[PDB]
């Protein structure tokens, strides 16, 4: 006789327990890429449960490939996640940041200190640190090609591409400016869409080019067509180029002898108007997201027009950015301006044994595919990883064009700041004010760790530098270990990744302050 | 079938142990893909390794789609949209 | 109102007063009384056709399947394999007439049976059992001061 | 929660910490008084508890059923150990004790949900039973001329109180008579080993007797034992510890002898010792030979011959009570059985109770003990009975100590508890809250009493509410008129220690309860 | 200080608020807290009150111990601070004696 | 004797058990009461996550198994319903009537009585509430509706964040503001589309002038962004057309059959031909577009946007003054469509969301709309801000159509308490308990208040009370009504100086529902359990 209030399965759990168990699992989770921060961060190998295998050092990345059954442990990844879409770098600093602050919460949370005074704390302290950060930026020329190639550089100084920097750099400096898009008074990047990275593996990454144009893993459909045209006119169609069925429920019913041979010779002759409406424009190449039949082949070849099939719908919109076509999917109503001019080569050519259609030499193309060649895949991965944090780098710059010291300088002058500005709160909330504050520290002492120095040592100094008139830019060396200006060393990084870095990691912070009971194993009741 | 959950949401893979439910079913019978639809067993497949090996997710994808069992496949939203579904009292005039 | 109070307390938390509270049972209140009176009735039915000289006898078997067959309540209820406690005090009423006497070891169970099977009837009017046994003990008194007037002595 | 590698207590460890396992304990002592509510007063009634071995034990105790009960809560066992303390220290309130500390716990557990700090209430406690026990003691009324008839009478009317709750509550007056009777005759210790309690099944309860001497059963006559006489006039005791039988000298004594001759002398010596024994025995003019060691049938046909009566293996208690009786002493050797060592009693008889023998010792002017003969129609029953004479002993000899006796009834707590609101209404506030929460927690007893009774408790206790505060200290619930009445006039006394030590260990126990904070139980070794 | 109900591997009731009691009546598995146990009770053994005292001064320094190896001092220096600290308390200690 | 195959519990055996399931749930969600209240982490045992303070939530995630129990949880969710604000408080006031109601039970006294005297309370509590606890908003202004609002986002994980959030929650509500026959302006919430993003903090949320559509074009060749827009709603599918079921196509003369197949889609490019002739730049349809008519559409430059929901549908139409079109037919018998269907909006654009893209359509004309989009962190906190800010445009709501507003901080309860206390002695002797009792158990939300602040509540309590009896029993200092509990201080305050309101709707719905729920749990004494 099991008479219960709740269910069996229902577990509840309350007090400082809960708030101990957080943010211990935040502290965990923190430290399971703590190491994986700075210019001289280690690899991480992860074992992908489909039997596929990560090798990487970005955040997003580890924290994604991780599962965690501790509810605390899931936001912090959704954290991570949301760190990396919103602007696409960061995600290591905001996982340690909120890590770091949660820290210094659960210090107060020992004592009687009720979360909601950190809290407000908190966000007092987060609205002056973007004060702060919004102070110490600089403005940018964009039109400036090496100041956007040292940001990237600075970008993707942590990342295993640094070997090769200017290489990257001007991959991702030409693909960014080369996608950008204005239309009807819009302004738009679409780095997701357009934009595509191939990897071939093989060759060597020094080969590693962007097109002036798009390249898909298709061929001729038949052997007979051209595979080299030196100024081709595209055109891209959606419909079948071959006999199909209609919507409606069409029986026919024979009773005389010849309305078998007639129906067969109406289906050859709707194939051939479609493929004469199709010549009428004299275009040079025919791109089909679906099937393109045999005799509609033959006709084509018949006017000396080279057809693909089967086309992703993403690579067609691809294509059609990049030589300037429309797509149209019925072939009677293809207009002048519809036909693609502007590409200007197109070439059918086998990489090891495949065979791959460029289109590569388009004027004014707003699209591109990004060729990489490499030592097998999982470089390769990691290659086009590092190659789109370097893109999104670029685009918060093109959107917003300040900057910021980087080296953990931007840490340490907001949390000088913060410091002086705490004197005159003369409150009871100025304490978690301040320790939210130095918690920033983290980002440097990081560093100095990766790198291998004396933390305590080189803390001390750089606050001290810091507590100077002009020393905001002041960081740490992140090969050497010492203490430089940023603005000699060019380390430099967007004001929006900061902003999103610290906003993302108080919110959180605020987010696991608030929760002071669990219960868990009830059903979803969908 | 974790892989397969992502592009078959409607699908409901699940997993059970043999020992919280045969002595022959256990020594060389584990591997089972028992699908269950209407409340009646519509696929009874036993001895997977033998057609898939030891296989991908596109091997079993193949594999119960040619059997006509997998449901036919069919966008990012920023997170959701819906908060409710009721008489939400929509917009009116009225002069 | 029976095996105890279950609730596991209000915050969750386990809640264990009784060793094996989960294993044991409780009646409380007047259904008690209302299945003793009616383990008692049962008991007093079952001997009363065993009263005087047109009485049946029992014919009694162990666990041994030795067969005895008597007329005597005591030696009937002795050997009767009982479980109920009322059944039980039943017995030892038959056993303690016997040794105070060693007649009429029938008569008292039909006696406390009728006695109890009107107090069901009393009870179930409202009245305390307390208020009934006080009667009972008083009406018994007289019966003692009747018995001992129209008593008559023999040489 | 962090799964934390290495555990810091070992696997299974339970703990519960805060206001909600406080309220839990609450609740727990709240489920142990339930059990024991309806045995109080009059009007109580018994609970049956069946053990695993099938046993059944019936009592109106509640001492004896919170025992029987396995409590195995830790909250829950403090009060289990003040209703065994109060039984042990008075005797009689077991029930009432368990009642204050519940309804103690229960009247400040909306305080304790409020986030007060214990300390606060446990010093309100301290305070209020402090005061509640000097006013006790300064009200209790006590009469300072000491003669043998009243005192006889107040003895009488407490132990008719004390008993006026048990299944014995018809007989009341005819066993609290018995009961003072065999009280008054013990010497200064007031030893319980020196009344004698015997259950003899079949009978009647006013079938039930006291002997002014001692009794016993009959203990496993051997051959010949039924030609001895049966009753005596003016027999002489020998109360001895010795075997009389043919047997070995000693455990390890052994006999070498190399003659016929030798052989015939070590058999008539041994025959002799025997002999020489029970002459020494009979010389001494007795006529009652009681032995604790057994007594062999040549003895007993020995004695038969002499027309003596004999009786061994009598257990050490009724050597005891006999000796403390008739006034003898009892020996290990036979060798010196002088008058003085001889007991003396007016009448010996062995007569049938209920289908068994018993040896009676009547007639002893000096005795200093006393022998209950209980009759009744079950086992339980005669236990019952044993139990309820036990707490009328009990109430008896700590009226004999001090004779400060207070009015029953609720009549004392209505008194406590406006005296404790009267004090409460003159402090700051934080207190008075508590304090009157204890003076409303004192009135559990009279609205039980109503409550068990059958009556209307809200009415009885607004009219006796008023009527103490309008002036009035004994006026009580009266259980028979449903209605309250002077108590002191009606005879319901009690001793005013019992009230004092029933306060005292409620308060205490309350007071542990609400002091502990966190509960930890450590996993079960040896599960078995 | 509150009362704590614990119960042993043998179902007895300890109701104290005794450190050394509490702790003997606790199954301490963990290795380092068994040292601190140890303190405790010869801290108990050899005086008779304070192991509430040494069970707290020894968590809050090991607790300090712990901030101070996270913001980078090693363990050495970490142990001779504590060492000189708690020579220059006891040299203050006869001092304070009121 | 009974035979009846299950379990029995009769008298103060169920009685108690009830009162326990009761309390039971009342302590579950006690501890997220008022601006010290914490939030509360559900896991749904397949790693689904949810952090919420709301009571109806909490108590609709939980799977209850008393009925007692769930006669609570019920209770909560239908004043989540009827008013949207004060779930955890009508909760903790019936389990808290229930207690005391059993008590007095328990106490010999008849429930019968106990629920005369609780129904006697409730009435009289109400019209104390009526007749002396009610500020009217004319005097005070937008100042009430923010500050009700702040009030209502308190205890939130928008709590501080509330400066702005009310001001943005206010503008929202008068946005879509309307008035109906009789003159009645009534604010119809639910209206307002709240679309969620993680991303940017929660300064960063958006109040849109208009409308915001969580769906793209269809089409990446159609433009992103049209100035004047000429908005035409449809309801119908946008494909090949395929005839019915009772319709059959049978070929005998070969001919026809190129025909049949190209007037297949013939029918639906002269019927995208005929919406577009009239100018019109944006389609929205509930149905879905082929590719053809997608085509169609690109050639145009014109939008057009398939799989809208059709409450989102509706609103728009509404707001840019289009109507739906189901079909198009006339009453001639006839297949057109004139530009007197045809809605229109200042701009239309595809914006960009934490790389993900939603359409925006802003300045609809001869109706104003609104809609937020609300940044937040991550999934979770989205969704617990999405609840609060329902709960603050219900109470904006409530405001704005009732104008009357009580103090808040536990003031209305002293007040009910002190005055029912009062009152129990003029009626009765048995309900007297029970008004007594009801008075006693109004005191609940205080006591909890003050004790999730870690304050002293007996301190707190016991002057809040001796101020509210100063109030009522002196005539010339009645301005004490307003004391409440200032929970970041531990002291008692003027809430209405301080400005801490909330409508009186709230008090009045909690009272009575949690009255009959008492009423409803207390008629029951015995309990019958079938064996399944
Ligand atoms: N050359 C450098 N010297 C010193 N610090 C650097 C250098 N390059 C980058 N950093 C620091 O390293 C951090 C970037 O670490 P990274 O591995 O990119 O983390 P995430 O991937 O989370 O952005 C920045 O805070 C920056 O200040
Ligand atoms: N004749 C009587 N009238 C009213 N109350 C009585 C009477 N006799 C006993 N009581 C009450 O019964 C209570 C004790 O009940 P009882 O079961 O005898 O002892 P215990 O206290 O061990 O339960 C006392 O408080 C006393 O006031
Ligand atoms: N700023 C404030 N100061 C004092 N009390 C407040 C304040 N804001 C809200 N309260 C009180 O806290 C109580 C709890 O409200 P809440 O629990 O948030 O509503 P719900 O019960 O709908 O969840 C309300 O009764 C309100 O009177
Ligand atoms: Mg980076
Ligand atoms: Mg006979
Ligand atoms: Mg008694
Ligand atoms: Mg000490
Ligand atoms: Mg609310």
């Amino acid at each position: 006789r099991p008479v219960l209030v709740l269910s069996q399965n229902t577990k509840r759990e309350s007090g400082r327990k809960v708030q101990s168990g957080n943010i211990n699992a935040a502290k965990t989770i923190a430290d399971i890429i703590r190491t994986c921060l700075g210019p001289k961060s280690m690899m991480k190998m992860l074992l992908d449960p489909m039997g596929g295998i990560v090798m990487t050092n970005d955040g997003n990345a580890i924290l994604r490939e991780i599962q965690v059954q501790h509810p605390a442990a899931k936001s912090m990844i959704e954290i991570s996640r949301t760190q990396d879409e919103e602007v696409g770098d960061g995600t290591t600093s905001v996982i340690i940041l909120a890590g770091e602050m949660l820290s210094v919460a659960e210090h107060f949370l020992e004592q009687q200190m009720h979360p909601t005074v950190v809290i407000s704390a908190y966000r007092k302290a987060l609205d002056d640190m973007i004060s702060t950060l919004k102070k110490i930026s600089i403005p940018v020329d964009i039109s400036d090609s090496d100041m956007m190639l040292n940001i990237i550089n600075s970008s993707i100084t942590t990342k295993a591409i640094s070997r090769w920097s200017s290489l990257a750099c001007n991959i991702a400096l030409d693909a960014v400016k080369m996608v950008q898009f204005e239309e009807n008074g819009r302004k738009e990047i679409d780095i997701k869409k357009y934009a595509r990275v191939e990897k071939i593996p093989g060759g060597i990454i020094e080969d590693s080019c962007v097109l002036r144009g798009v390249m898909i893993n298709k061929d001729v459909t038949h052997p007979r067509m051209r595979r080299y045209i030196k100024n081709p006119r595209i055109v891209l169609l959606d419909s079948s180029l071959e006999y199909k069925k209609g919507e409606s429920q069409t029986d026919i019913e024979i009773t005389r002898e010849e309305d078998f041979t007639r129906i067969l010779q109406m289906e050859e002759e709707y194939i051939q108007q479609l493929c004469e409406d199709i010549i009428q424009l004299k275009p040079d190449v025919v791109i089909t997201e679906k099937g393109i039949s045999d005799l509609a082949q033959h006709y084509l070849m018949r006017a000396n027009i080279t057809a693909i099939r089967r086309v992703r719908k993403t690579d067609n919109n691809r294509i059609a950015r990049a030589c300037g076509a429309r797509i149209v999917s019925r072939p009677e109503e293809l207009r002048e301006d519809d036909v693609g001019t502007g590409a200007g080569l197109l070439e059918i050519k086998k990489i090891g044994d495949e065979y791959f259609t460029f289109i590569t030499d388009c004027k004014d193309p707003k699209a591109c595919t990004i060729l990489l060649r490499g030592a097998s895949k999982e470089i390769l991965s990691e290659v086009e990883r590092n190659l789109q944090d370097a893109m999104q780098v670029c685009r918060n710059v093109l959107l917003d064009p300040q900057l910021v010291p980087g080296g953990g300088a931007s840490e340490m002058a907001v949390a000088h700041a913060l410091t002086e500005k705490s004197k005159a709160m003369t409150g009871v909330e100025q304490w978690p004010y301040r320790a939210v504050a130095q918690a920033l520290e983290v980002i440097p002492r990081t560093l100095i760790q990766n790198c291998g120095a004396s933390t305590i040592r080189l803390l001390t100094s750089l606050r001290a530098k810091h507590t100077q008139e002009n020393c905001e830019t002041w960081g740490v060396n992140g090969e050497t270990g010492t203490l430089v200006d940023m603005k000699e060393l060019g380390i430099w990084e967007p004001l929006a990744v900061k902003l999103q870095t610290y906003k993302t990691a108080v919110e959180t912070a605020v987010l696991l302050l608030r929760i002071d009971d669990i219960v868990s194993g009830h059903k979803k009741k969908g | 079938m974790i892989c397969l959950a992502a592009e078959y949401p409607a699908v409901k893979f699940c997993k059970v142990k043999s020992s919280v439910i045969s002595s022959q079913f256990t020594r060389n019978a584990l591997p089972a893909l028992l699908i269950y639809k209407g409340g009646e067993l519509i696929g009874n497949f036993v001895r997977v390794t033998d057609q898939l090996g030891d296989f991908f997710a596109v091997d079993l994808e193949a594999f119960l789609q040619e059997f006509g069992l997998l449901p036919e496949k069919e966008v990012l939203t920023s997170v959701r949209n819906s908060a409710t579904c009721h008489s939400e009292d929509s917009d009116l005039e009225i002069d | 109102a029976s095996m105890g109070t279950l609730a596991f307390d209000e915050y969750g938390r386990p809640f264990l007063i009784i060793k094996d509270q989960d294993r044991k049972s409780r009646l409380m209140g007047l259904e008690a009384l209302k299945s003793h009176i009616m383990a008692a009735k049962a008991v007093a039915n079952t001997m009363r056709t065993s009263l005087g000289p047109n009485g049946l006898d029992k014919m009694m078997v162990d666990k041994d399947g030795d067969v005895t067959v008597t007329n005597d309540g005591a030696t009937i209820l002795s050997m009767m394999d009982v479980d109920h406690q009322i059944a039980k005090l039943m017995v030892e009423l038959s056993k303690s007439q016997d040794d105070e006497i060693g007649d009429g070891t029938t008569g008292v169970v039909v006696l406390a049976g009728a006695l109890l099977e009107e107090a069901e009837q009393l009870l179930d009017r409202g009245i305390h059992p307390i208020r009934i046994a006080d009667g009972y003990e008083q009406a018994a008194r007289v019966a003692i001061e009747h018995l001992d007037k129209i008593s008559d002595s023999v040489l | 929660m962090m799964p934390t590698p290495v555990i810091l207590l070992k696997e299974g460890t339970d703990s519960s910490q805060g206001i909600p396992q406080l309220v839990s304990n609450i609740s727990a002592c709240q489920v142990i008084a339930e059990a024991v509510r309806t045995t109080l007063g009059p009007r109580g009634m018994d609970k049956l508890i069946v053990d695993g071995r099938g046993k059944a034990t019936i009592s109106n105790d509640g001492a004896t059923i919170l025992k029987l009960l396995d409590v195995v809560h830790p909250a829950a066992k403090t009060l289990v150990d003040i209703a065994k303390s109060q039984d042990a220290e008075v005797g009689d309130g077991t029930t009432s004790v368990t009642l204050l500390a519940a309804e103690f716990l229960k009247q400040v557990k909306p305080y304790v949900e409020e986030g007060l700090h214990p300390q606060i209430i446990i010093r309100a406690f301290r305070t209020a039973t402090q005061l509640a026990v000097n006013k006790i003691k300064e009200i209790a009324v006590t009469v300072k001329k000491a003669d043998k008839v009243e005192q006889r009478k107040l003895l009488e009317k407490c132990a008719m109180t004390a008993l006026s709750s048990k299944l014995i509550s018809q007989q009341k007056a005819f066993f609290a008579k018995m009961v003072v009777d065999a009280v008054m005759m013990l010497d200064d210790l007031l030893q319980l080993k020196m009344i004698g309690i015997k259950k003899v099944q079949g009978g009647a309860l006013e079938d039930s007797q006291l002997v002014a001497g001692v009794a016993f059963k009959k203990t496993f006559s051997y051959a010949g034992f039924e030609m001895q006489p049966k009753k005596y006039h003016n027999p002489k005791i020998a109360l001895l510890n010795v075997e009389l039988e043919l047997k070995a000298e000693k455990d390890n004594a052994e006999i070498r002898v190399h003659t016929v001759e030798d052989y015939q002398a070590i058999v008539d010596a041994e025959w002799n010792i025997l002999y020489d024994k029970l002459e020494k025995i009979h010389h001494s003019g007795a006529k009652v030979v009681l032995s604790k060691l057994p007594i062999g049938d040549v003895a007993t046909q020995y004695f038969a011959d002499r027309d003596m009566f004999c009786a061994g293996r009598v257990p050490e208690e009724d050597l005891k009570r006999t000796m403390m009786a008739c006034g003898g002493s009892i020996q290990t050797s036979v060798n010196a059985l002088s008058a003085d060592v001889l007991g003396r009693c007016q009448v010996f008889e062995e007569t049938q109770i209920g289908g068994e023998r018993y040896n009676f010792f009547t007639g002893c002017p000096k005795a200093k003990t006393c022998t209950f003969i209980l009759r009744g129609g079950a086992e339980q029953f005669m236990e019952e009975t044993e139990r309820s004479l036990h707490d009328a002993i009990m109430i008896v000899r700590r009226a004999i100590k001090n004779d400060s006796v207070v009015a029953g009834g609720g009549a004392i707590e209505m008194e406590l508890s406006k005296y404790l609101r009267d004090y409460s209404r003159t402090i700051p506030g934080k207190q008075q809250l508590l304090i009157g929460a204890y003076a409303k927690a004192l009135e559990i007893i009279p609205r039980q009493l109503c409550d068990n009774a059958g009556f209307d408790a809200t009415n009885i206790l607004n009219k006796l509410r008023a009527r103490h505060a309008q002036g009035g200290t004994w006026y009580g619930v009266d259980i028979n008129n449903e209605d309250i009445a002077d108590n002191f006039e009606a005879f319901v006394w009690e001793p005013a220690m019992v009230r004092i030590n029933a306060l005292t260990a409620a308060s205490e126990a309350a007071c542990l309860i609400v002091s502990v904070d966190e509960t930890i139980k450590n996993p079960r070794s040896t599960v078995d | 200080g509150m009362n704590k109900m614990v119960i042993n591997h043998l179902e007895k009731l300890f109701v104290t608020n005794d450190a050394a009691t509490i702790l003997r009546e606790l199954e301490v598995q963990h290795p380092a807290a068994k040292m601190i146990v140890m303190a405790s009770h010869m801290q108990e053994q050899e005086v008779g009150d304070g192991t509430n005292f040494v069970l707290v001064f020894a968590g809050a320094l090991l607790e300090l111990a712990e901030e101070l190896l996270r913001i980078g001092l090693s363990v050495s220096e970490v142990i001779e601070g504590y060492e000189i600290a708690c020579r220059k308390a006891h040299e203050i200690l006869p001092n304070l004696v009121c | 004797p009974l035979s009846v195959f299950g379990d029995r519990s009769t008298g103060e055996t169920i009685r108690s058990q009830n009162v326990m399931a009761a309390a039971s749930i009342a302590n579950i969600v006690k501890s997220s009461l008022g601006p010290v209240g914490l939030d509360k982490m559900l896991v749904d045992d397949i790693g689904d996550v949810t952090i919420t303070n709301d009571g109806a939530t909490i108590l609709k995630l939980l799977e209850v198994e008393h009925p007692a129990a769930k006669v609570l949880c019920e209770l909560a969710d239908l004043q989540d319903k009827e008013v949207g604000d004060g779930t955890t408080s009508v909760v903790i006031i019936a389990a808290e009537l229930l207690k005391n109601a059993d008590e007095l039970v328990k106490q010999k006294i008849h429930p019968t009585s106990v629920i005369s005297g609780y129904r006697l309370a409730c009435k009289e509590a109400v019209r104390y509430i009526n007749e002396n606890l009610i500020v009217n908003t004319d005097e005070l202004g937008r100042d009430c509706l923010i500050n009700a609002a702040k009030t209502s986002m308190s205890s939130k994980i928008i709590g501080i964040n509330g400066d702005f959030f009310a001001n943005m929650v206010v503008d929202a509500v008068l946005a879509i503001k309307y008035t109906d026959i009789r003159g009645q302006p009534r604010y119809p919430v639910n209206s307002v589309n709240i679309l969620k993003a993680h991303g940017r903090s929660q300064m960063e949320s958006m109040l849109i002038s208009g409308y915001a559509l969580n769906c793209v074009v269809g089409s990446q060749g159609m433009p992103k962004r049209i100035v004047n827009a000429k908005i035409a709603c449809l309801d119908f599918s946008l494909q090949k057309t395929k005839m019915k079921l009772g319709v059959q196509v049978v070929i005998t003369d070969p001919e026809k059959l190129d025909q049949i197949r190209q007037r297949e889609s013939d029918i639906t490019k002269e019927r995208i031909q005929k919406i577009l002739a009239t100018g019109a730049n944006v389609i929205l349809t509930t149905g879905g577009i082929d590719d053809m008519c997608l085509k169609y559409f690109v050639e145009a430059g014109a939008m057009a946007v398939r799989r809208v929901l059709k409450r989102d549908l509706k609103r728009i139409a509404k707001a840019s003054g289009a109507t739906i079109l189901s079909t198009l037919a006339n009453l001639e018998g006839e297949e057109t469509f004139e530009a007197a269907m045809l809605g229109q909006a200042e701009e239309v654009v595809q914006e960009r969301i934490c790389d993900d893209e939603l359409i925006l359509i802003k300045n609809t004309k001869a109706r104003t709309s609104a809609s937020i989009i609300l940044r937040g962190a991550n999934d979770f906190m989205c969704d617990e801000m999405e609840r609060s800010l329902h709960d603050a445009l219900c109470v904006v709501k409530r405001v704005l159509e009732s104008k009357s507003v009580v103090p808040g901080g536990g003031a209305v309860e002293a007040a009910l308490s002190i005055y029912l206390e009062n009152y129990a002695t003029s009626m009765g002797s048995r309900e007297q308990l029970a008004i007594a009792e009801f008075a006693r158990s109004l005191l609940v939300i205080p006591n909890t208040l003050a004790v999730n602040a870690a304050q002293d509540s007996t301190d707190l309590v016991a002057k809040l009370r001796a101020f509210h009896n100063e109030a009522q029993v002196n005539p010339e200092r009645k301005n004490l009504k307003w004391i409440g509990l200032d929970l970041s201080n531990g002291k008692p305050r003027d809430n209405k100086q301080a400005g801490v309101f909330e409508p009186t709707i709230v008090k009045v719905k909690s009272l009575k529902f949690a009255t009959e729920a008492a009423i409803t749990i207390l008629r029951i004494d015995d309990l019958i359990k079938l064996h399944p």
